[PDB]
């Protein structure tokens, strides 16, 4: 604080979000980045005993959830990837990639 | 909050932006009521629900809840204030809004 | 903070007719614009603009020409919103000037 | 807008010891009260009050007595609320005065 910034302004930030576990059909577990898929976000919220309900992964059919996630992962061809200039701040990570899922949730 | 209020404007002295602006329009609301309920800022001296830690999936803008604020001894105009953004292992911070202007311009 | 009065030294170049100077530390409030110190004899107070804000630097207000006697000062800090701080009152036995002027002609 | 420095001409009546004058356009923000330009050598900045607001009129700030060398200026616009604008920085090779004073006695 000095002659110019005489007050502390209101601080807000744009986070990228909590990392979630993305289950694959083969069996490997990928949890390194946040996912825009709604089902994975709900699964993270439902299997966390720190915040939310503590529903163990035992009480979940992995194959059905994996198959239903691909339904929300279907590529939409109505618009073009070039039409979104704020690509980085809508959840996308690489403009070259598809990033055209039917339903994307932030 | 009380210590931080010393270094703020008379307004926004004890205030914080609402974590979620829009929440969803269903048959439980009407247009006028739904768009009148949406709030921008909440007072921290009588809203204990504003001190809960949110969880973010994807790229979203959230306010920071102060949890520590103190100045240096021999340099009292240098103030350290700690804001707790979001919950869990987040990917990172994309940008910071010092006031209403982000550090990385549009 | 630390509102004091310092009498001028015995002999120094310049400073003709100058009484002691008043010194204080800047208010810890960071949005103060100026200070309004009100001398007893003077009808109008001195207005000292705070242009550079360093907490560990003393601000000064010199007195030139006031006769020795009972002088009561009241120092306030003024915000941008117009709110005044609680006054700091100092009554000091003001000295006689010790740096007179040269005889003329 | 358009923060520039204009060196003083060769020979003109008056203007003794005057270096170049600094000129700028008023900020498009209409609630600015004054401008605080901070010269490098001077401890205190110049305070230029904006009393008449015409967007297409250049405001000026003259320099008198500063020796030639590296001078760095920073110009800001100050609101009524106390908020400062982003500074405009200009480093110009300040010239030597070209309107000297008459020999005396």
């Amino acid at each position: 604080i000095n002659e110019n910034r005489t007050e502390i302004p209101e601080i807000s930030a744009e986070v990228q979000g909590k990392k979630v576990k993305v289950y694959n059909s083969d069996g490997t577990i990928k949890a390194d980045k946040t996912s825009l898929n709604g089902i994975w976000q709900l699964m993270d919220y439902l299997t966390s005993d720190r915040y939310g309900a503590d529903i163990t992964l035992d009480q979940f059919p992995l194959q059905k959830v994996i198959s239903e996630a691909k339904i929300l992962d279907i590529i939409d061809e109505s618009y073009q990837t070039s039409w979104q200039p704020y690509w980085r701040y809508v959840g996308w990570n690489d403009p070259l990639s598809e990033n055209r899922q039917i339903v994307q949730l932030n | 909050t009380t210590i931080l209020a010393k270094y703020q404007v008379k307004e926004e002295r004890y205030k914080l932006q609402s974590k979620k602006k829009l929440f969803g329009l269903s048959r439980s609301y009407s247009l006028k009521k739904y768009y009148e309920t949406v709030t921008k800022e909440v007072d921290l001296d009588f809203n204990l629900a504003a001190k809960f830690i949110p969880v973010v999936y994807g790229v979203q803008k959230i306010p920071g809840i102060p949890i520590f604020a103190d100045t240096e001894l021999n340099n009292p105009n240098i103030v350290y204030v700690v804001y707790a953004f979001a919950e869990g292992e987040i990917d990172g911070f994309l940008d910071f809004y010092i006031g209403d202007s982000p550090m990385i311009c549009f | 903070r630390d509102f004091k009065y310092t009498p001028t030294p015995g002999g120094v170049v310049g400073a003709i007719g100058k009484n002691g100077e008043l010194s204080w530390l800047p208010s810890l409030t960071n949005n103060v614009v100026y200070y309004s110190i009100a001398h007893s004899g003077h009808v109008n107070p001195y207005i000292v603009q705070q242009l550079e804000n360093n907490p560990n630097e003393r601000m000064i207000q010199e007195i030139i020409g006031e006769p020795a006697g009972l002088a009561i000062f009241e120092l306030r800090a003024v915000d941008i919103n117009g709110r005044r701080s609680s006054p700091v009152t100092l009554s000091v036995d003001l000295n006689s000037a010790k740096n007179l002027s040269v005889v003329s002609n």
